[PDB]
């Protein structure tokens, strides 16, 4: 570790401190995710271990790329590539104007290419959101902060409940199911895509009830034809409001007919019926930026 | 040949060449103890064994156990010449690499020290524990035995509605089979075949090759091979008959399944020798 040259703390969490770090002979900058281990009771955590072992197995663009794994002394270097800024941070600077259309359809673009990826390989990420998503100065956003991933196996069995930041979690975690998987991140991107688009959260809750009623507000409530079980889910109750789904003309005015279909589609009710990420870059939304692939029907 | 149906959420032969890729990134040596001339085979057997019973005590998922025994073969193979007296440091700390990985609230450190009745420290675990992934090159996302029996019984158990991700199959069946498969894995020649293989074989012993085929996509001719070898050990389970679904206090009953559980499979391996 002797190379690198701390530049400056950028993050902090439970496991460690994030810091970046330039290369002393070539240049270069990472960012090094540091671990002590002399603090920690159990060892490596549980979620320093899922992420290194999840991001050895998922290189791709879209996706911040774990470089190296470094013990020396009583520390855990992760060394990752470097970008220097993120999407809330840019979505922020980019309130008053708005984000131009065509970047938000190439970053939507590129998240679920990523994500398709990651859902190929049997990973969750699970907690989408735009701080985790990072930007860098050639027109690139990638996933980051692998730390709450999950591998589900196939079939999946129950997992960890209440997971996903409190605004971008998909109704199904709210409502207490026993079982989950890749619908969950497609519900955090449409949330984020609305978000680019108003340049406003789209249901910032300040608990798990008023979640719930922000996104009954706007989609309506939900009934066994939308969304067949969701009478019988531990969480939910008969006294529920019954609210009317909002014209799309009123969520997300700047949006034309085929981003609103996919937005629906995004945030459709059952996790049985919301599209996925592959069949999302299908969509007509994206006809302009990707041509289809020739289909061996055999 | 591929048995997935096809998938809303990726291309069905996308994910399983994904899957089929990825058991050739993990190597498996079933000759790795001849890097250590002073340990025998019976002493793995003895290991994973013991491994087993503590999984049960601790309510562990089968997957825990399988991703132990996975990190412990594999991690051997990258070794030479380690004594008898080290196994039960490896092995433990192979199991709380895995439990740390795969249950939503593990066992504590100092619990996995306290079944070594005091032949090793958290300090000595944690040391261990580095060793091993790093070894490792922290590739710990093997494709199990398990896992793979798990895919089986999905695919199976299809409905028209092809969904793939809910679980749904008769949990008597799976243990029974999953039996077999503790059984197999305390002999190191299993390694000789693909964990698919092994799980796909098992099965069959259970119920027939099309129905392999159609829930695994290996031909008769690829598991051939294997079946035979399993043989004995198939033969050993029919004769003591199969075991029965248990009941965990504190796991639901859809789960209950997937909890590893331990017999007397040492006395079993003895007869599947002869
Ligand atoms: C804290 C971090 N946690 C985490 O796990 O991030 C991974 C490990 C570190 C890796 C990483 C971070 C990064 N640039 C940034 O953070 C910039 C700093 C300046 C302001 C904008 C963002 N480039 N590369 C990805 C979450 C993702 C942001």
């Amino acid at each position: 570790m002797e190379n690198f040259q701390k530049v400056e703390k950028i993050g902090e969490g439970t496991y460690g401190v994030v810091y970046k770090a330039r290369n002393k002979l070539t240049g270069e900058v990472v960012a090094l995710k540091k671990i002590r281990l002399d603090t920690e009771t159990e060892g490596v955590p549980s979620t320093a271990i899922r992420e290194i072992s999840l991001l050895k197995e998922l290189n791709h663009p879209n996706i911040v790329k774990l470089l190296d794994v470094i013990h020396t002394e009583n520390k855990l270097y992760l060394v990752f590539e470097f970008l220097h800024q993120d999407l809330k941070k840019f979505m922020d600077a980019s309130a008053l104007t708005g984000i131009p259309l065509p970047l938000i359809k190439s970053y939507l673009f590129q998240l679920l290419q990523g994500l398709a990826f990651c859902h190929s390989h049997r990973v969750l990420h699970r907690d989408l959101k735009p701080q985790n998503l990072l930007i860098n100065t050639e027109g690139a956003i990638k996933l980051a902060d692998f730390g709450l991933a999950r591998a589900f196996g196939v079939p999946v069995r129950t997992y960890t409940h209440e997971v996903v930041t409190l605004w971008y979690r998909a109704p199904e975690i709210l409502l207490g199911c026993k079982y989950y998987s890749t619908a969950v991140d497609i519900w955090s991107l449409g949330c984020i895509f609305a978000e680019m688009v108003t340049r406003r959260a789209l249901f910032p809750g300040d608990s798990e009830i008023d979640q719930l009623f922000r996104i009954f507000r706007t989609l309506g409530t939900p009934d066994e034809v939308v969304w067949p079980g969701v009478t019988s889910m531990p969480d939910y109750k008969p006294s529920f409001p019954k609210w009317a789904r909002q014209d799309f003309s009123k969520v997300v005015p700047p949006l034309d007919e085929d981003g609103r279909s996919l937005l629906s589609q995004m945030l459709h009710y059952d996790p049985n019926k919301r599209i996925s990420a592959k069949a999302a870059l299908a969509h007509p939304f994206f006809q302009d930026v990707t041509k289809p692939v020739p289909h061996l029907r055999l | 040949g591929s048995p997935l149906p096809v998938l809303s959420w990726a291309n069905r032969e996308e994910v399983w060449k994904i899957m089929l890729n990825k058991e050739k990134t993990y190597l498996r040596d079933q000759h790795f103890l001849e890097q250590h001339p002073l340990l025998q085979p019976k002493m793995r057997a003895i290991l994973l064994d013991w491994l087993m019973e503590v999984c049960e005590v601790y309510k562990l998922h089968r997957e825990t156990f399988y991703l132990a025994q996975d990190f412990f073969d594999r991690y051997m193979a990258t070794q030479e010449n380690v004594v008898k007296t080290l196994l039960q440091l490896i092995g433990i700390s192979s199991l709380f690499i895995a439990a740390k990985l795969e249950e939503i609230y593990p066992p504590k450190l100092h619990q996995f020290a306290y079944v070594t009745d005091g032949a090793c420290s958290g300090d000595e675990i944690l040391t261990m524990e580095l060793m091993i992934m790093k070894a490792l090159k922290w590739r710990l996302s093997p494709l199990t035995i398990v896992s793979w029996l798990n895919v089986y019984m999905q695919v199976a158990y299809l409905n028209d509605l092809h969904e793939v991700l809910l679980p749904q199959y008769p949990q008597q069946i799976f243990i029974q089979i999953a039996e077999l498969l503790d059984l197999c894995v305390l002999d190191v020649d299993c390694l000789e075949f693909p964990y698919g293989i092994l799980a796909a074989s098992a099965l069959y012993h259970f119920s027939s090759s099309e129905l392999m085929q159609k829930v695994s996509g290996y031909q008769w001719c690829d598991i051939e091979n294997c079946v035979k070898w399993m043989v004995p050990f198939a033969m050993v389970i029919r004769e003591t008959g199969s075991s029965k679904l248990k009941h965990f206090r504190g796991v639901a009953d859809e789960d209950a399944h997937n909890i590893q559980t331990h017999r007397d499979s040492l006395d079993l391996l003895d007869k599947a020798r002869a």
